């Protein structure tokens, strides 16, 4: 709970904008969310 | 996440006080919500800090919700579809 | 009349004499507390701060005690006193400009390409004992911190001891320029004038309801004692029995803000403080708890919710014309039947009725508000702790026990891994929503699919 | 009225500061702190009360910008003085250097531009004017002109920003066909089509509906079909279910009629025997009160007095009348010297002062007026009255006694006895008066 | 005065859906109900002009409510009411032992504070309606408020006069912008010649600072009134034909101007002078030629509109000598 | 087990429901609740809980100054004592919690000025 | 379950039941306190079986 | 000399903006409604529909929420989601419209 608390006052300022980029109000954070783009929900595992 | 926060100044900043201090200055109420109110309160007045509001701590603390899911994009009447369509 | 807006920055600065004098509704002038049954006018609870009781209403806003959130005062401080969250800085501002003269002993120059934030502190950090002033041809005494309290302030001119006063203090900063200020790093809103106070705030009655009182109360007490027309200047002997007294004022409203940080800062810090337990947290209504229990003919979506419970909860329907017909048989049923209704609001009266002193309707008007009974269907935010995942709070449909025996939130064994829950005697939240808004959202959104 | 108090207050605003010598014949004291200058030009201050000599006065032409008076324009609600002092100050008008410009001669230098009087007489030429130029600024004239000047450079930038400033073709035939399957699904399902260049919203209404294999295999037929299918038992359930809740809604008219007219004994006791039937809600209560403890035509009349209930609650749906209205005039408070006149338009409708125990009665239609409650509630809210002693006050139309000992529900608040209406809520004493002197 | 401004607000709209059907007229209906006939901002609304801009109709975030709320930027014909000025119907609603209370009936509502220590608003009568001069303080506009609070006394015509020394003239903006001034003056003037010279003449000559007892019709083939005294050699100049004259650039305004409680002040004429031959206890006060002009033409329109509204308060004899104390202590008072 | 109600008991200071099932008070959502809450993006159920079920209310603000106002829709109160003839009041959806704790760093001598989002228009 | 009233008439400082499991008034006594007053001391009983959840 | 505080510093309150609508060729935001802004117009809609009522939705349903979900799908809602780009210093707010009559709906039913 002490990780916990501090992880979260630290990166929760952290949204998704319209450009899919993380930012903090106007400060970018990432470029692209994960770098590309895609919600942990949805993603499958395939071999190459 | 973690290290995309934690270096995006150019160096490695801390899940603490001291580094949301160095990636937040001016986001007091955050930072009074975090560890020690009386020190933040403090130190934002005599520096006379102005205190965007963004994120969720500083909308929650000033009893207003945080922009967003929902709230991130906010809704506007349709002007034009309602006159041609529906009746006073 | 007002229109609707939403706060979009929020700036902090340092309230002075003017400040506490405009934003002040009234002034403090006598100790007594009530005069019978309605509070003193003049006094500590007086109603045009605000009011916390049902036996009278707020004179400023002329709001009920649920619709006033209460109105700051003032106190004319018979001698000035120092604030007591900056004595720190009002230090800094002693060892850096002269006490004769005013004008700054260091050169600002020196400090330009420091940032503003650390050019005070850099610059009072560096000894200025001894120094001597350009433009007055004074020498700069150093400035000691009294070991035996938070505020009290002596200066040292080579052994030549002397009590720096509030009103001495006050006398000094005045002198200094808004130049000095500027170029110091300091904004022009802090001043160190306002750092010495005449004028408190008595904070509104809404903070203080019913310890607080106490202090203040033996603060205004002890203030009267206090001459109006006492004078201080540098250098003065004082009699012994005034300088205690304003010792006591000083230390009665340090206690009163920075008791051992009863004390208003107090209220701030911890985890029963007031940021992390009304404003991080929240105690709500419309909200049930109860020890989980397995159930293998429910779904992965569902809840088992106890009749008892399902007619405790309310759902807020909107009565229209799509929906008079179905909402129908919930409003004959009362408080008498399963399913029914407890409560209806009606826009005609704009106000709240009961379902057992109202049976005199064939029907419901077109836009009134019918809290029915819980029914199987709904959907219900259910919650186990700590959260620490977001799958913590997910929205199950209801399926209601009508067995009367049954007192305990029945969920089926592989619903467990979202919450991180088993049946070795856990309790879970649930509240059900009834806004539309939220009762959309939670279908859409927090569904546990 | 000597020169010193005139230079007195002089001093109030930031501008016009001091230059002070040792050694001269004027003096005056501040009435708060002043910033100062000196000769040999060093920049000191002073406390709200000492004797300070003058060797002269410098009023400051502080320069300002005319985005500063759009700011303020924009905010509109600042005296004219104010902004008559902006509008000087950022060169939109031309009033403080006209006012001003009684040098003597450039006998002192310093950073900003000002006029400099360090004489005996020129100083009370200076003093006069700028009396007279703060008289200018706060008389009629220089009113009109600023506010006047504001609007017009409002409208301007309105104007400038109003008046001086500010595609898809044809799908493909796997898209026409699937477009033609959308348009004959449209009067069958939940969509609709569009003509959007990237076939999105089509993909998103296909993927909705369960079906993607339109794109493909050409076997839209069957999922037509199965659409028209699964509308029909939708249509059918539907149908059912508000047959089932009419026949609901009248049962329990029926029995509430029956609990009205023939007391809970003997409704309970036929509640009992329905419920042991499984037949509770269904008109067939009817025939059990026709043949159990009366006869047929105790049962005729409470059918007949169910229909009359019905046609005076239509018939009160229809209500037009004039009062109604009011009634929500009273129901908004806005005001209580208003709501009171309209309590009093209201009071003239009533029929025998009907003080308790039933509802007011409107003369001109027929139906119910306005509880009693009500108006005493109006009256004391337009009578200074403390909840406390409003809610003691309306404690004579307090609901239903300990007749009901509960209803499983834990209540905090009163209720009226007459229509249901919330009167107040009690959960505990205040007890802070306990402390007195 | 009455005159434009521009107002920004927002509004709540409780149902959208039937609003934006006829967005326009739903939203001058609300302004109209909302801001018409209140102080706010420093004004009193009179008239709702129209909508300049005007924000979507949003949804409120911070609620479950559904509700909207617009901004609304709306041009509005309001009053400011200045210092100094003539209010020529002043009914007196409270005279006790503590303070005097009076309201006016014109179309500017204010609500009139007349301190009860002078000895000329001392005594009067509930009921008595009176003309009230402003004194040198702002009029109060507190929001939300139907009138408009302002100290004030009986107005008793001075003795003093003041001198203006300018030294610059006007350029072409500076005179296009005094054209709305002498449009205000052939206004109000034409609302004069509109109407019988009987109480023009009564009144004109009861305000006048001196005693005329003599008759006469003074013309000046635009304005029409009693005659007064002169000064010596001096003969007035019209400032309305000077000012279109200085427009067209054929004359120079530099000088010595003067408004003598001698000269006829509802008139557009004015003393002028290379060197001050006035006998005057006050300082010349040093200024340009837009304060002046400014100032005489205000003064001008004050005085108009004072006797305009004398004469359509007081329509018969009837109202003129039922105040007759009010009169007679005017001419207790006149020289 | 334990089911409150739509109302009851309220705290004093607060204006918040009591703590726990002996004072007859509601239940907590606590501080972990709200970050649940807000990653699930569900907005509305947090106004519905922690503004309409828990102490929500009005806030007045002027926007000249910045300073908290006084509005009344009955006995017309409309008026700012910082301004005070230039006051534009507009009512922001706060919690009582919140207006208590603004008004505890007041009684600390630290200023509070809540500057309101602008005022936005169309450009015709 | 208990009636008391504060001579002010009179206000009523009662003592209610709030439980939603029914009791049954078990002993009832009015003992005197270390302060030698009377005080009013009531035993609830319920009876309890098995029931889902413990 | 940096002299005393002035009226022309010191305002509280921020100007007021212009909305700068970006045209419909040059929007960069998805022409997809996320599932918060699905779930934030269905919410808008039933609210107002449980305070006026007034659709134009062909079928009957018994319940705001349901007529809201079948405008949305329908196509029939009459709300629009402006997606708020930035805030320019000069006082502009470029914002994006979006029709959500001719966006692809997320939701499933
Ligand atoms: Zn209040
Ligand atoms: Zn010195
Ligand atoms: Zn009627
Ligand atoms: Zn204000």
């Amino acid at each position: 709970g002490y990780a916990n608390r501090k992880a979260i006052f630290g990166l929760q300022s952290c949204i998704v904008d319209y450009y899919r980029r993380v930012s903090i109000d106007t400060r970018l954070v990432q470029q692209l969310y994960g770098e590309d783009g895609l919600d942990a929900r949805q993603l499958e595992t395939v071999r190459f | 996440m973690y290290a995309d926060l934690m270096t995006r100044t150019g160096q490695v900043t801390s899940l603490e006080k001291a580094g949301l201090n160095a990636r937040e200055p001016s986001n007091v109420l955050l930072r009074m919500a975090l560890s020690s109110p009386v020190q933040v309160l403090t130190d934002a007045a005599v520096d006379s800090a102005v205190n965007p509001i963004y994120g969720i701590a500083a909308p929650t603390l000033m009893g207003s919700v945080p922009r967003i899911g929902t709230m991130y994009s906010d809704i506007i009447m349709d002007e034009k579809y309602i006159t041609e369509n529906y009746k006073s | 009349e007002a229109g609707y807006a939403e706060i979009a920055a929020v700036q902090f600065n340092i309230a002075g004499d003017n400040d506490h004098k405009r934003q002040g509704v009234m002034e403090v002038t006598i100790s007594n507390l009530f005069e019978g049954t309605l509070p003193a006018e003049g006094g500590i609870y007086d109603a045009r701060m605000g009011t916390t009781d049902h036996h009278y209403k707020c004179i400023t806003c002329s709001h009920q005690r649920k619709q006033c959130m209460g109105h700051p005062g003032i106190l004319q401080m018979h001698a000035p006193v120092l604030q007591p969250l900056f004595i720190a800085e009002i230090r800094r501002w002693l060892r850096v400009i002269c006490l004769n003269c005013g004008a700054p002993i260091v050169d600002l120059k020196r400090y330009e390409h420091l940032i503003r934030p650390k050019r005070l502190i850099e610059a009072a950090s560096s000894q200025t004992e001894g120094k001597q002033c350009y433009v007055c041809k004074a020498v700069h005494p150093k400035i000691v911190k009294d070991s035996e309290d938070y505020f009290t302030f002596w200066a040292d001119q080579q052994g030549k001891i002397d009590k720096l006063y509030p009103q001495i203090i006050r006398e000094i900063f005045s002198r200094v320029t808004y130049d000095t200020v500027v170029k110091l790093g300091r904004s022009k809103n802090s001043h160190p004038e306002k750092l010495v106070l005449k004028a408190i705030q008595i904070p509104p009655i809404s903070i203080r309801p019913g310890d607080i009182n106490n202090v203040i109360q033996y603060l205004v007490r002890k203030n009267l004692l206090i001459p109006k027309d006492l004078q201080i200047v540098r250098g003065q002997k004082i009699p012994l029995n005034i300088d205690r007294n304003l010792q006591t004022i000083q230390q009665l409203y340090y206690n009163f803000l920075l008791d051992s940080v009863p004390s208003i800062m107090r209220r701030l810090p911890r985890k029963e403080g007031r940021i992390r337990k009304s404003l991080l947290g929240s105690q709500v209504w419309s909200i049930s708890r109860s020890t989980i229990c397995g159930n293998s003919d429910l779904h992965l979506d569902e809840v088992g919710y106890p009749i008892s419970f399902a007619r405790t909860l309310q759902v807020a329907e909107t009565v229209q014309h799509y929906n008079i017909n179905r909402l129908m048989p919930y409003f004959l049923n009362g408080k008498r039947q399963y399913p029914g209704c407890s409560r209806v609001y009606k826009q005609i009266t704009q106000s709240v009725h009961d379902i057992e002193g109202l049976k005199q309707d064939f029907r419901l008007e077109v836009g009134d508000i019918l809290y029915r009974d819980v029914v199987t269907g709904d959907v219900a935010f259910f919650n186990r702790q700590p959260s620490l995942e977001r799958s913590s709070i997910g929205v199950h449909r209801i399926v209601v026990l009508e067995n009367p025996k049954i007192s305990t939130f029945q969920m089926n064994v592989s619903a467990c891994a979202w919450y991180n829950a088993d049946f070795d005697g856990d309790q879970m939240n649930l509240w059900v929503p009834w806004s539309v808004m939220s009762r959309v959202e939670a279908e859409l959104l927090c569904s546990v699919r | 009225p000597i020169e010193a108090y005139i230079r007195q207050l002089l001093v109030d605003p930031d501008v016009v500061p001091i230059v002070s010598e040792k050694k001269k014949e004027l003096r005056v004291r501040p009435s708060t702190r002043k910033e100062i200058f000196l000769i040999n030009g060093t920049h000191l201050a002073v406390p709200a009360e000492a004797p300070i000599e003058i060797y002269g006065l410098k009023l400051r032409l502080k320069t300002f910008s005319p985005q500063c008076f759009m700011r303020m324009a924009e905010i509109g609600s600042f005296s004219p003085e104010t902004l008559g002092y902006v509008a000087s100050g950022a060169n939109l008008t031309n009033f403080i250097r006209v006012f001003m410009k009684c040098v003597d001669q450039e006998t002192w230098k310093k950073n900003g531009e000002g006029v400099v009087v360090t004489t005996k007489e020129n100083i009370i030429q200076f003093t006069h004017q700028y009396i007279e130029l703060y008289k200018f600024l706060r008389s009629g004239g220089h009113s009109w002109l600023i506010n006047r000047l504001a609007e017009e450079m409002v409208h301007r930038k309105l104007d400038r920003e109003d008046q001086g400033s500010h595609e898809e073709i044809e799908p493909e035939e796997n898209i026409k066909r699937v477009i033609f399957f959308l348009k004959e699904l449209s009067t069958m399902y939940s969509v609709s089509p569009v003509f959007t260049s990237g076939y999105m919203p089509l993909l998103y209404d296909l993927y909705r509906a369960g079906y993607l294999e339109v794109l493909w295999n050409p076997v839209e037929q069957k999922f037509l079909q199965h659409a028209e299918q699964r509308e029909k038992e939708q249509m059918i359930l539907q149908q059912v279910d508000m047959k089932l809740t009419e026949v609901i809604t009248q049962a329990r008219q029926y029995f509430k009629i029956m609990e009205e007219k023939i007391g809970r004994v003997q409704s309970d006791a036929i509640r009992e025997i329905l419920t042991m039937e499984g037949k509770v809600d269904d008109p067939n209560s009817i025939l059990q009160e026709v043949i159990k403890a009366c006869g047929k035509q105790e049962a005729e009349l409470i059918t007949t007095e169910y229909l009359n209930i019905k046609k005076q609650w239509e018939l009160q749906e229809k209500n037009a009348c004039a009062h109604l209205k009011l009634v929500k005039q009273l129901r908004s408070g806005l005001q209580y010297a208003e709501l009171l006149k309209v309590l009093e338009s209201i009071r003239v409708l009533y029929k025998e002062k009907n003080n308790t125990t039933n509802w007011n009665l409107c003369k001109a239609c027929g139906f119910k007026l306005l509880c009693p409650h009500v108006d005493m509630l109006i009256q004391l809210q337009a009578a200074e009255a403390s909840y406390d002693t409003m809610r003691t006050k309306l404690m004579k139309f307090s609901g239903i006694n300990k007749e009901k000992e509960n209803n499983q529900g834990l209540i905090y608040s009163y209720f009226c006895k007459i229509c249901g209406e919330e009167l107040a809520h009690f959960i505990q004493e205040d007890r802070t008066a306990d402390v007195g002197i | 005065m009455i005159d434009q401004k521009i107002f920004e607000t927002t509004l709540n709209i409780d149902d959208p859906t039937n609003f934006c059907t006829n967005v326009e007229a739903h939203l001058l209906k609300e302004l109209e109900n909302i801001y018409v006939g209140k102080c706010f901002k420093n004004s009193f609304i009179l008239n709702i002009t129209g909508v300049i801009q005007r924000s979507p109709c949003f949804i409120m975030r911070t609620n479950n409510s559904g509700r909207g709320y617009m901004h609304v930027r709306f041009s509005a014909v309001v009053s400011y009411l200045n210092a100094f000025d003539l209010i020529a119907a002043v009914k007196i609603i409270k005279n006790d032992s503590n303070i005097i209370l009076g309201e006016s009936l014109l179309t500017e509502p204010v609500t009139i504070v007349i301190p009860s220590s002078e000895s000329q608003n001392n005594v009067a009568e509930v009921g008595q309606i009176v003309p009230v001069q402003l004194a040198n303080s702002s009029v109060y506009y507190i929001p939300g408020r139907q009138q408009a609070s302002a100290t004030g006394s009986i107005f008793i015509p001075k003795h003093t006069f003041s001198v203006y020394h300018v030294q610059e003239e006007l350029t072409q903006e500076q005179a296009l912008n005094l054209t709305k001034l002498v449009n205000i003056i052939e206004m109000l003037l034409e609302s004069r010649s509109k109407k019988d010279f009987k109480q023009i003449c009564f009144f004109e000559k009861l305000y006048y600072t001196y005693s005329i007892s003599s008759d006469e019709i003074l013309d000046l083939k635009i304005w029409k009134g009693p005659k007064g005294k002169e000064m010596s050699r001096l003969k007035p100049c019209n400032v309305l034909s000077f000012l279109y004259d200085a427009l067209k650039n054929k004359n120079s305004s530099l000088g010595f101007w003067a408004r003598p409680p001698n000269l006829l002040k509802s008139s557009p004429l004015a003393y002028q002078q290379d060197q001050n031959s006035f006998n005057a206890t006050e300082l010349p006060i040093i200024c340009s030629a837009e304060v002046m002009f400014v100032t005489l033409l205000k003064e001008i329109i004050n005085y108009l509109q004072f006797i305009n509204d004398l004469c359509d308060t007081f329509n018969n004899e009837q109202l003129i000598k039922r105040h007759e104390n009010i009169w007679m202590l005017i001419e207790q008072r006149k020289i | 087990r334990y089911a409150v109600a739509s109302y009851g008991p309220t705290d004093a200071l607060t204006g918040q429901p009591l703590d726990g099932k002996r004072s007859h008070g509601g239940l907590r959502l606590g501080e972990m609740e709200h970050w649940v809450l807000t990653a699930q993006g569900a907005m509305q159920t947090i106004i519905e809980k922690s503004h309409d079920d828990s102490d929500g209310c009005i806030s007045y603000i002027c926007r000249n100054c910045g300073e908290p106002a006084i509005y009344n829709a009955s006995h017309p109160i409309y008026k700012c004592m910082n301004c005070d003839v230039q006051a534009d009041i507009g009512m922001v959806d706060s919690r009582r919690s919140s207006i208590v704790f603004q008004h505890e760093m007041r009684a600390a001598n630290v200023n509070i000025t809540s500057v309101l989002s602008p005022r936005v228009f169309q450009p015709a | 379950i208990i009636g008391k009233v504060a001579k002010i008439k009179y206000i009523d400082r009662s003592v209610m039941y709030g439980f939603d499991e029914p009791a049954v008034v078990d002993a009832v006594m009015r003992p005197h306190g270390p302060n030698d007053e009377i005080f009013g001391l009531m035993r609830l009983r319920y009876e309890r079986n098995l029931n889902i959840g413990d | 000399i940096v002299e005393s505080p002035s009226i022309c510093e010191g305002f509280v309150q921020a100007s007021s903006q212009t909305l700068v609508i970006i045209p419909d060729n040059e929007r960069i935001t998805s022409n997809v409604l996320t599932t918060f802004e699905a779930t934030r117009l269905v919410a808008v809609r039933a609210q107002q529909l449980a305070i006026n009522g007034s659709t134009m939705l062909k079928k009957k349903y018994s319940s705001p929420i349901d007529i809201a979900k079948q405008e949305l799908f329908n196509r029939k809602i009459p709300l629009l989601v402006m997606r708020c780009i930035k805030v320019t210093p000069e006082g502009q707010k470029i914002v994006e419209i979006w029709n959500p009559r001719e966006m692809g709906i997320p939701l499933l039913d």
